[PDB]
């Protein structure tokens, strides 16, 4: 009672739910009514009239073999038209942002929301009817006056509300740490057993005080301490083994807790995928709908079984000393880092795959695998870490400098652990003198697919071949591959293919494309290749020449 | 009290998610949040707002101080525009020999917003690891940042300057963003003495005000299309030169190039020294007299977004073009960077898109939107570390590489 509403809306322009109550036995119904008289007296809902239009389905529903009613209130509809509100959570955190305390304790505040009151202008919205048995009596009218289980601003309200709460409390004991993830309060200190103990009292006394009850007659077990699913131990943390459950058919229920945890596993363990579990479940119905696993989506459940069959350790992070962050190269397009401060004490230990693509490159990579480390650290340390990468500096200095996009990596330094990454091919910058010239050019016919590809010497060399099934993009890779392949070391080859130009420009060490492959294997085999791009159709010869033999 | 606003029909508030900032950055905002909320300029908000603006810190050129900076850019554009104000672009700041920057900002903060609007406003300060919810705030009074912001103060600003108008005739003062744009063709010392003398009248009238960012549009150097002058041609350097004039064709209908590939007949070495026929030598100088003429007529249109295109030249050199509808540019440039021995590419970009922005305000009265050459990921972590502007314009990245660079030396 004490603590302060929130206002609430339904989005404009929309009504309160007004959804029909399905039937009930005598003996759910019978409990429906016992277990509401004691909400009631507790001042969780209150009686209302005839008057409210307003109505939400209830369901009740015993446990398992561990028998007792228990209400089921659906706000599936009401959530509906709803306000949105700001989602205080999404963001969690990471186990190795923590800083070591001398004395820690985890206080539970799971029930919290069912004391936090309800603004008292929406209340009407949430009312329900327990049916009558025989259809002999009106039904049984009953509104909310608090956070309701399963409503959409219950999440936010009571966290909102929980940090009011705390503020005072905070701001009278700066020294003390606390943290709220879901139903699980932090709280840590650099206090002896016998004062931290003292101020948890305090603490429990104050919320209290507004309503709040933390379970009591309770005191989890010793050393470690579990927080949000981490154990936190003196100097160091640990996350146990996952267990995803082992099922027959995946309704959407279990498919959005499964895919919830594996979001919460994801930055803790290495590997985890949840995108192709998470190209479905659109269709909502929980509790009672049942998807098919596609076989990807069992490959991959079955990949990340395995992953989460391991323990993850680490240790805490020390502001006084420097953050590095070490990469190496596992092929692939994978890519495996270590977070630490002292050598051989992880922080955080990850992987990065390659962004899908047609063309790519190493250097890309490591660099988009920097971004990444980056924005990951100033999440959970604020700083961004010093890199130890498997490149030269040699290697990169000519990259970015060459490069026609700007890019760049922040403090780093060389690690010599290969596989190393480098530079594979270098095309020239001017043409080659003594180097033969090859005019190339391909074409073919979009209504028969039938082309040609081929080139034309400055010493009189030349070929056409016949292609079948390409297209003109096609066929004039397959110029350059075969200009390429027939060459010497150095090479001078001149293209009208705008297309060519760009692929090969963007430098390329490895495609999804075959032909490309072929090209860049054979420009890695090169000594000098200088690609000179000519406008088509301009009556430069060497281009008029082979795009003749190439047409028709 | 507050001169209502709404945001356009149809559209709902902005729902921008807050980036990752440094330790560093979060303590400044937090200084600078909790000295706002006791001046009443903001408030804290409930989770009832679902609304949300991103926000950092930056320095400018010399201080030691960190600023706010909201990034309006969503709220911008769905704030209704203003009209029932608008305020008008002086085309003769451009022509001014010298034009210095103030930020005014601060100003703005001494007028209270349409109690209505300010759940649009909203904002939160991240906290590290995300232990903690983030500090969610709204704004009480005009933010910094917020187009309606120049264009509700416009009339105070207006009565604020009137004095100083009135004794400088043909001094231009154009107000964009946060930013007041002060143009005279006086001489530097006087100009400076103008400027400190409309420093002390916004101190007396009513804190980086004290700064000052100076420019000379009246020398801002163009860049024509340009042929080689050469003694001997190669079959390579024809063919580049055709290449060129083909790309100028677009631009000029006149360009002809017949002339010059019946040069390039048969199969010749790349380097082989070709000699110039006097048709060809005609048909060169021709080209090359309509290259210094003008584009056709080319002219802004106020109804179209300015699109600003860069191209990285190498050795810290960079190139731009600012049009409306391609091969119509309105305006070409190039930069000589700070260092052309600088090791960082990512912040001479960030620098090179800040200088452009601010000729485009200066000519046009307004932002480009930028085709940027780097990976999205790349600009995104780092940007924000090199910014220091108070306004920022809309961007996009281009992934494909232009033909067009070694065109546009």
């Amino acid at each position: 009672s004490p603590i302060e509403t929130v206002p609430v809306k339904l989005k404009p322009g929309m009504d309160g739910p007004k959804v029909k109550q399905w039937p009930l036995t005598e003996e759910k119904i019978k409990a429906l009514v016992e277990i509401c008289t004691e909400m009631e007296k507790e001042g969780k809902i209150s009686k209302i009239g005839p008057e409210n239009p307003y109505n939400t389905p209830v369901f009740a529903i015993k446990k398992k073999d561990s028998t007792k009613w228990r209400k089921l209130v659906d706000f599936r509809e009401l959530n509906k038209r709803t306000q949105d509100f700001w989602e205080v959570q999404l963001g969690i955190p990471h186990p190795a942002g923590l800083k070591k305390k001398k004395s820690v304790t985890v206080l539970d505040v799971g029930d919290a929301y069912f004391s936090v009151p309800l603004d008292e202008d929406f209340r009407k919205y949430t009312a329900f009817t327990i049916p009558s048995i025989n259809n002999e009596t009106p039904g049984i009218r009953y509104q909310y006056n608090v956070l309701p289980q399963g409503w959409k601003g219950s999440p936010a309200i009571s966290q909102s509300s929980m940090t009011k709460i705390l503020e005072p409390f905070k701001k009278q004991n700066p020294d003390i740490v606390i943290y709220q993830y879901m139903d699980d309060l932090y709280v840590g200190s650099d206090l002896e057993i016998g004062q931290h103990r003292t101020k948890i009292e305090e603490l429990r006394q104050h919320l209290l005080r507004w309503g709040l009850t933390t379970p009591d007659k309770k005191h989890q077990k010793e050393p470690p301490f579990l927080w949000m699913g981490y154990e936190l131990h003196p100097d160091k943390w640990t996350v146990q083994p996952i267990v995803l459950p082992e099922k027959d058919s995946w309704t959407v229920n279990d498919i959005q807790k499964l895919v919830g945890k594996l979001n919460w596993a994801s930055q803790i363990y290495p590997g985890i995928k949840v995108r192709q579990l998470s190209k479905l479940l659109r269709g909502t119905k929980a509790l009672t709908e049942v998807i098919p696993l596609t076989e990807e989506a069992e490959l991959e459940l079955a990949e990340n079984r395995e992953i989460l069959k391991e323990p993850v350790h680490g240790v805490y992070y020390d502001p006084s000393k420097d953050l590095i962050a070490e990469i190496q190269k596992q092929g692939q397009g994978q890519w495996t880092y270590q977070i630490y401060q002292e050598p051989f004490k992880n922080l955080k230990t990850g992987k990065y795959a390659r962004m899908r693509g047609a063309h790519t490159n190493d250097v890309k990579q490591l660099t988009e695998a920097v971004q990444k480390i980056t924005t990951e650290s100033i999440v959970i340390w604020g700083k961004t870490p010093k890199f130890k990468l498997p490149i030269q500096k040699e290697t990169w200095e000519t990259w970015w400098t060459e490069y026609w996009q700007a890019t760049w990596i922040p403090e780093w330094e060389f690690v010599n652990t290969p596989p190393l990454v480098k530079l594979w091919y270098q095309l020239e910058k001017e043409p080659i003198v003594g180097a033969e010239t090859f005019y190339v050019d391909g074409a073919a016919n979009r209504e028969t697919k039938l082309g040609k590809a081929g080139y034309v010497t400055n010493k009189g060399r030349q070929k056409v071949v016949p292609l079948t099934n390409t297209t003109n993009q096609k066929t004039e890779l397959q110029a350059i591959y075969l200009a390429l392949q027939d060459s010497g070391l150095e090479v001078n080859i001149v293209t009208d293919s705008q297309y060519a130009l760009g692929i090969i420009q963007a430098q390329p060490d490895k495609s999804e494309s075959e032909l490309v492959n072929q090209i860049i294997e054979q420009l890695i085999k090169k000594e000098k290749v200088y690609l000179a791009w000519v406008p088509a159709h301009k009556g430069i010869g060497g281009n008029e020449q082979v795009d003749k033999l190439v047409s028709a | 009290e507050t001169v209502p606003v709404k945001l356009k029909p149809g559209m709902d508030g902005p729902k921008v998610k807050q980036w990752p900032l440094t330790e560093e950055k979060i303590k400044a905002l937090v200084e600078i949040c909790t000295e706002m909320e006791k001046e009443g300029k903001i408030s804290k908000i409930g989770p009832e707002n679902p609304y949300n603006t991103p926000v950092f810190a930056i320095k400018k050129k010399d201080s030691t101080k960190w600023r706010k900076l909201v990034d309006f850019r969503e709220l911008n554009k769905r704030t209704q525009d203003f009209w029932e104000l608008g305020i008008p672009h002086p085309a003769g700041l451009k022509k001014k020999k010298s034009v210095t920057v103030l930020d005014v900002g601060d100003a703005y903060f001494s007028v209270p917003l349409d109690e209505d609007f300010r759940k649009y406003t909203a904002f939160t300060i991240p906290s590290i690891n995300n232990e903690t919810p983030g500090i969610r705030y709204q704004y009480n009074v005009l933010p910094q940042g917020w187009k309606g912001s120049p264009a509700i103060f416009q009339s105070s600003m207006t009565k604020i300057l009137e004095p100083f108008k009135k004794q400088n005739p043909d001094i231009v003062i154009y107000q964009y963003m946060d930013d007041l744009y002060v143009g005279s063709d006086l001489e530097i010392g006087q100009h400076r003495t103008k400027i400190e003398e409309l420093r002390q009248h916004l101190l007396r009238w009513g804190p980086f005000l004290w700064m000052g960012y100076e420019l000379h549009p009246d020398k801002w150097t163009v860049q024509p299309i340009v042929l080689p002058e050469k003694d001997s041609w190669t079959v390579n350097d024809i063919q580049k030169l055709v290449g060129k004039l083909n790309w100028a064709s677009q631009i000029y209908p006149g360009i002809k190039v017949r002339q010059l590939s019946k040069l390039l007949r048969g199969t010749k070495a790349l380097t082989e020294v070709i000699p110039l026929t006097e048709e060809a030598e005609l048909e060169l100088a021709e080209n090359r007299e309509i290259l210094k003429e003008p584009v056709h007529g080319v002219y802004y249109d106020p109804s179209k977004d300015l699109i600003a295109e860069i191209q990285k030249q190498g050795q810290g050199q960079w190139t731009y073009q600012i049009y409306q509808e391609p091969f119509k540019n309105l305006k070409t440039g190039k930069y000589a960077r700070m260092r052309g021995a600088h090791t960082n590419d990512v912040k001479q970009l960030t620098e090179a898109v800040q200088k452009i922005t601010t000729e485009s305000i200066v000519i046009w009265g307004k932002t480009p939107k930028f085709k940027l050459p780097i990976q999205k990921e790349t600009w995104e972590t780092w940007w924000t570390e090199y910014w220091q502007a108070t306004w920022i314009p809309e961007w996009e990245f281009v992934n494909t590489p232009p033909l067009v660079k070694l065109w546009y030396q």
